[PDB]
């Protein structure tokens, strides 16, 4: 999930506005 | 720069990313 | 806790993840 | 600029967004 996309490795804008309401 | 987002630095993303609007990670404003 | 302030490298890095590929002023 | 809008006051994606390119 979110943490292993954008912590453990590195994410894209597209990847976080994925957890936006 | 570290490029990863965790703890904190995460939380402050969502709420950059997101806006007032919220999101499904933790139930902030 | 969580800063909502964005300076140094958390400015930075916040650069590198809105602008993504466009690269910034400060590039 | 973008420290003042940013750093010293709170700033959003969109103000963030006019400095890329």
């Amino acid at each position: 999930g979110i943490v292993e996309q954008c912590c453990t490795s590195i994410c894209s804008l597209y990847q976080l506005e994925n957890y936006c309401n | 720069v570290n490029q990863h987002l965790c703890g904190s630095h995460l939380v402050e993303a969502l709420y950059l990313v997101c806006g007032e609007r919220g999101a499904f990670y933790t139930p902030l404003t």
